[PDB]
């Protein structure tokens, strides 16, 4: 029943869920013991893992998910209701240390309720959730501050193909909101076989024939940056961004840490202005005059530019 | 020594690389050092930073020490 | 989710024999729960999450951006405006704006300025080199009449205000950007042309596929070009790679510059002496020949009918 | 082979028979040329390398230095019609200054012509192989190549080769602007100055080339064509 | 080929060697065993038989007595898709 279960595209569970490869009957016969079925595949373990993809309050919510999730490779709404475009607005923090919530720059975009995000609690560096603009289903991926700055690690780069896969799989567009510093480094990242997890990443972006158009949020640096857009910022059917967005080869305050090696106590201050001093001349709107951005728009605009990506 | 060497710590960087290397020095044999060894140190210490399937068997070293000479495979 | 106000229990959980009941820490609303009843839990473990319970405030970032823009366009160019309307002649986003429909329009590089920090400085590039010379992006023509999707199309102009609409680095990249959405979407294109840049005297642009590009859509997009004034080397021969060529009576094409005309050898002639409308209208190099800007735009409107689908109202002859 | 290192004069206003430049390159007797005395401009031609067939196209420096004209134009677009047609693999000798300019140039429907020129090269889906035997300037060499350097399976040239957007003569004749007798003296003083930093061997620096090769090597280079 | 009759053990109990295993089946020389040391409960590697191109999969007993965990089932559905 299990197998069943994880051969699918979404698993709906509900907080009582216990789901397993080998029941207790299973794991007694292999000499293992015995366990009790509360012990197995709890909602808690499944919900990390990303085996389950959507996580339901009780029986009647998981059968209302399940008939929304259809609904994405069913076809178009009719009715649909915009969110203030001025909240898009503010969304992200004029000051670019200020972290933010992705959830809402997600939902100052795509109209009103329409979003279902999938295995939130898994490789949540990056947001996979199915939404809607103007009626339209479209994939939607999005770089999350809130677990490494925003940087790609090994298993989110998983879950991003996987999602990418999917899309491509049913052929809806693919929005993808960014801002990070690149992928996640360090010998402890390597080990988590980051070469080859990110490889994928490049494989299954390369391989979307599906329109994705990109927004930068904030932060767009290095090949983290251009593997959310596909492999290149010339991939996206439109690779725009907004006032807050900022672009390099490596993030600012890795070409500061680099460009400038003495402080005993706080270096941390030289660095900061430094830093923001380093910002003026690597913002959006310069990128935007070498032609490496499509645009930087106001971003009330972002649905009228996701619009003709369907 | 030992200790430092038998702790296991994966994820994040640490410094029982320096403390390892600093424990080694022979001034510190004496049985002390004073307030600026360990920064007079610090340059020349922060610088100093298988399975078998059936029928095989693995020819371990006696006691420690260099290769030498080993037969080919 | 659910909203709880302060006091409100959310959590019951038995300590000894008595039951200890947690509540709201304040006006709240849940929104993940990672506790259900009969686990048990320690002490700190989180059993669910949650949200405690101006926008014309406006902000720096937006209206660098709202400026920046507003620079580029008509208004913030009295100046060059004047000029043309001088000349007697419309301006790139005049002519693009009467052609699209009502707010279709998708700019792509409007921010962008030429690729020469060693002529000029940052500053006047910023201002005296808007869109690099080209307003290109996606559209609608005839949306109404014909489906928003089939009424698609990219729109690109050449301004003759900048370095008389001559084709260089960055306004290159702009049409070949422009081109392969023409292309991913097979949509069909419409080119105003126009012009004939300082550092040309090197690194020679022969790997430059913006041609190849346009060459390569003959068959599979209707390719139209509009051309008033002078349309001599590069931007020629886009346009007499398309499918029409519509020009106004002061319309000059020419495969080659006077500057080429010369550069060659062959003398200086002046550029009203080289592709006149008269010519061009014999050899079949014209397709249609406009009355002025509006009408070259209106017919452009009627021929990509043709291509983009029935009318419902019909009048028969007698 | 190392006959072909001969064949292209080192001066380069002195101008060549096209004929010894393809004959040094086909094996021996395998050329057919197509309509010689039409389109004189450039040489459409059914060749052989290594007994594979392919098509050839060539600008000829005896017509107006190389200078593609409306009708050369019209002949080198029928014959890559045929060749991509009959999926046959193209070989491109290159030597021209761009496409003839002028008024006169203009009245015999030039910008529809080239322009048939490069859509014809656009829709080539064969294999088609460059080779700058002297001069590649302006959208006429790029023509030739099916409408950019980068088109062909290979872009490669021979010692005498010159690459630019313009040709030497036509940068200096604008970027210098006075001899009462003669002007003919300074003129290519500038020219085969300018000559040095707009050759082969510097566009080759910059990867505008794929290479410059051995002219003896221009076989080795075909033959992965097919 | 009467040699690939003594490779598994009459023991039912007893662990053996894949490697003899599929040495005794594609012709000498032509296996190329790629990572051997990942995933290690199934081997995947490309071999030859007559000459033939084969992609092949095996599970090892000195891994969990031949059991299927996470990991090597990661790496044979991996090769699988390179095979196919």
């Amino acid at each position: 029943n299990a197998a069943l279960a994880g051969v699918c595209d979404v698993i709906i569970a509900t907080p009582d869920a216990n789901i397993g490869m080998g029941g207790p009957a299973m794991i007694e016969g292999g000499g293992l013991g015995v366990y009790p079925p509360e012990a197995i595949g709890p909602i808690a373990v499944q919900r990390r893992n990303g085996v389950v993809g959507l996580v339901a309050r009780d029986e009647a919510h998981a059968v209302s998910l399940a008939k929304q999730y259809l609904s994405y490779f069913q076809g178009r709404l009719d009715r649909w209701q915009a969110p203030d475009p001025r909240v898009a607005r503010h969304v992200v923090p004029q000051n670019r240390l200020r972290a933010y919530d992705v959830h809402r720059a997600i939902e100052a975009i795509v109209d009103v309720g329409s979003v279902l995000e999938l295995r939130p609690d898994y490789g949540v560096g990056i947001v996979t959730a199915l939404v809607r603009v103007e009626g339209v289903p479209y994939g939607l991926i999005a770089n999350s501050t809130h677990h490494l700055g925003g940087a790609i690690d090994a298993e989110a780069a998983d879950k991003a193909g996987d999602f990418l896969a999917l899309c491509e799989s049913f052929g809806l567009p693919v929005i993808s909101l960014c801002d990070t510093p690149g992928f996640m480094v360090g010998p402890d990242a390597e080990t988590q076989a980051a070469v080859r997890r990110f490889g994928r990443m490049f494989v299954l972006g390369a391989r979307l024939t599906v329109p994705l158009g990109m927004i930068i949020l904030r932060k767009g640096y290095g090949l983290g940056a251009m593997a959310m857009a596909g492999g290149s910022f010339r991939a996206p059917q439109f690779t725009v961004a907004w006032p807050t967005g900022e672009i390099g080869g490596m993030g600012l305050e890795s070409a500061v840490r680099l460009g400038y090696r003495t402080d005993p106590a706080e270096r941390q201050n030289l660095f900061d202005r430094l830093v923001a001093a380093a910002y003026q001349h690597g913002k959006a709107l310069r990128a935007a005059t070498t032609f490496e951005l499509d645009d930087v728009i106001d971003p009330a605009a972002s649905r009228a530019w996701i619009t003709r990506l369907s | 020594d030992t200790a430092l060497s038998e702790f296991g710590v994966e994820g994040v960087a640490t410094n029982i690389g320096f403390l390892r290397r600093l424990l080694a020095e022979q001034r510190l044999e004496t049985g002390w050092v004073n307030t600026d060894f360990v920064d007079e140190k610090l340059p020349e210490l922060a610088a100093a930073a298988v399975e078998l399937y059936p029928g095989e068997d693995a020819l371990r070293a006696q006691l420690a020490g260099t290769v030498v000479e080993v037969a080919p495979e | 989710g659910a909203d709880y106000p302060a006091g409100a229990q959310l959590v019951v959980l038995e300590a000894m024999k008595m039951q200890h009941v947690l509540a709201a820490p304040d006006a709240l609303r849940t929104v993940r729960v990672l506790v259900t009843p009969g686990q048990v839990v320690g002490t700190g473990d989180p059993l669910l999450v949650f949200t405690r319970t101006d926008l014309d405030l406006t902000r720096a970032d937006l209206d660098e951006v709202i400026e920046r823009h507003a620079r580029t366009l008509d208004e913030g160019r009295p100046d060059a405006v004047a000029k043309r309307h001088r000349q007697g002649r419309r301006t790139a986003r005049e002519n693009i704006d009467d052609l699209v429909d009502p707010g279709s329009f998708v700019e792509y590089g409007a921010l962008a300025i030429a690729a020469q920090r060693s002529r000029r400085s940052e500053e006047d590039l910023i201002a005296n080199t808007p869109a690099d010379g080209l307003v290109a992006g996606l559209a609608t023509v005839g949306a109404d009449r014909f489906g928003p999707a089939a009424a698609q199309a990219v729109v690109a102009s050449y301004d003759y205000t900048v370095l008389a609409g001559t084709q260089g680095m960055r306004n290159h990249a702009k049409t070949d950007r422009v081109f392969d959405l023409a292309a991913r979407k097979r949509l069909p294109v419409v080119l105003f042309a126009e012009g004939g840049r300082p550092g040309d005297t090197g690194a020679a642009g022969l790997d430059v596929p913006t041609f190849r590009m346009l060459a390569g859509l003959r068959g599979r997009v209707p390719l139209v070009s509009v051309v008033s004034g002078r349309c001599f080397a590069g931007n020629a021969a886009l346009a007499g790679v398309c499918d029409v060529i519509i020009a106004t009576p002061d319309a000059n094409i020419g495969m080659g510059g006077p500057a080429m005309i010369e550069g060659g050898g062959l003398g200086v002639y002046p550029p009203e002496a080289i592709g006149p409308i008269a010519v061009q209208r014999r050899n079949g190099v014209v397709g249609l020949v406009a009355r002025d800007e509006a009408h070259a735009v209106s017919l452009a409107k009627q021929y990509l009918s043709y291509f983009q689908g029935r009318l419902d109202r019909w009048q028969a002859p007698d």
